[PDB]
């Protein structure tokens, strides 16, 4: 059993489901014999720690496309890049 | 929710290059410019006109003299202000008028469900799981099985992208005649018969 980590992308089981995600609380209520959250999809969105039963939210850690933006490279070598999606902080 | 997942797969979707509060200025723009500017500022600088009259031309349009209009101004006046009134109460309950919208909303959504749910199936591989067939067997045979998964994801893309062009063709046709309906219709006064209505 390894501590949970919150609010940090991180590699995860719990009970030999396996994902990747950013553990968050989370206010759904499930009903007690339950285990997993889902969405539309069919993707894990929500699971509950054994241990201390929580509601934690699964949102896999953000990505984006990277875009360069540059005048001509006639008129510069300098770029301004777009991380496309993303907060600030994962830079 | 549903961008959510998408959101996790690789599945992006990009922001409106315009804001709908631009859009807003520009059908502002031109819905200002139409009322005091007449036609004119789609041939040119915008030339303020008296409404009243503007509407004396738009009849010479359909063929009415505009000696009709001065004379019928009030009457008109209510048909047009309550004919507007009809179109807030229909709105107000009409899901179906704004079908053709709702329509390319969801079916872009709809093939974007169905692509994800590809990521579910099988494909004759032993599972749908990436990972679980790599830690269920030794690599060797993984690179096959990951073919039945690759063949099958690869493909459902190439689906699902071939519908999208298809798709956007359509919406391009509709904007053709959306650009052909704001160029005519609005910036000028159609001679073309029910084109606009
Ligand atoms: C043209 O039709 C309009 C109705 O569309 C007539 O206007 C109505 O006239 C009656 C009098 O008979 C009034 O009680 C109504 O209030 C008017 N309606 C509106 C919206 O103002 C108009 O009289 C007709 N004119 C001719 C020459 O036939
Ligand atoms: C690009 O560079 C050329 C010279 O190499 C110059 O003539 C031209 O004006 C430049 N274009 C722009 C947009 O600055
Ligand atoms: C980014 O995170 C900060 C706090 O770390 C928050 O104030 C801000 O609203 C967040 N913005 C987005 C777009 O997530």
């Amino acid at each position: 059993s390894t501590n949970l980590v919150k609010n940090k992308c991180v590699n995860f089981n719990f009970n030999g489901l396996t994902g990747t995600g950013v553990l968050t609380e989370s206010n759904k209520k499930f009903l007690p014999f339950q285990q997993f959250g889902r969405d539309i999809a069919d993707t894990t969105d929500a699971v509950r720690d054994p241990q201390t039963l929580e509601i934690l939210d699964i949102t896999p850690c953000s990505f984006g496309g990277v875009s360069v933006i540059t005048p001509g490279t006639n008129t510069s070598n300098q770029v301004a890049v777009l991380y496309q999606d993303v907060n600030c902080t994962e830079v | 929710d549903l961008i959510c997942a998408q959101k996790f797969n690789g599945l992006t979707v990009l922001p409106p290059l315009l804001t709908d509060e631009m859009i807003a200025q520009y059908t502002s723009a031109l819905l200002a410019g139409t009322i005091t500017s007449g036609w004119t500022f789609g041939a040119g600088a915008a030339l303020q006109i008296p409404f009243a009259m503007q509407m004396a031309y738009r009849f010479n349009g359909i063929g009415v003299t505009q000696n009709v209009l001065y004379e019928n101004q009030k009457l008109i006046a209510n048909q047009f202000n309550s004919a507007i009134g009809k179109i807030q109460d229909s709105l107000s309950s009409t899901a179906s008028a704004l079908g053709k919208l709702q329509d390319v909303v969801n079916q872009n959504a709809q093939a974007l469900n169905t692509l994800v749910k590809q990521l579910s199936s099988n494909f004759g591989a032993i599972s749908s799981v990436l990972n679980d067939i790599l830690s269920r067997l030794d690599k060797v045979e993984a690179e096959v099985q990951i073919d039945r998964l690759i063949t099958g994801r690869l493909q459902s893309l190439q689906t699902y992208v071939t519908q999208q062009l298809i798709r956007a063709a359509e919406i391009r046709a509709s904007a053709n005649l959306a650009a052909t309906k704001m160029s005519e219709c609005v910036l000028g006064q159609s001679k073309r018969v029910d084109f606009c209505g």
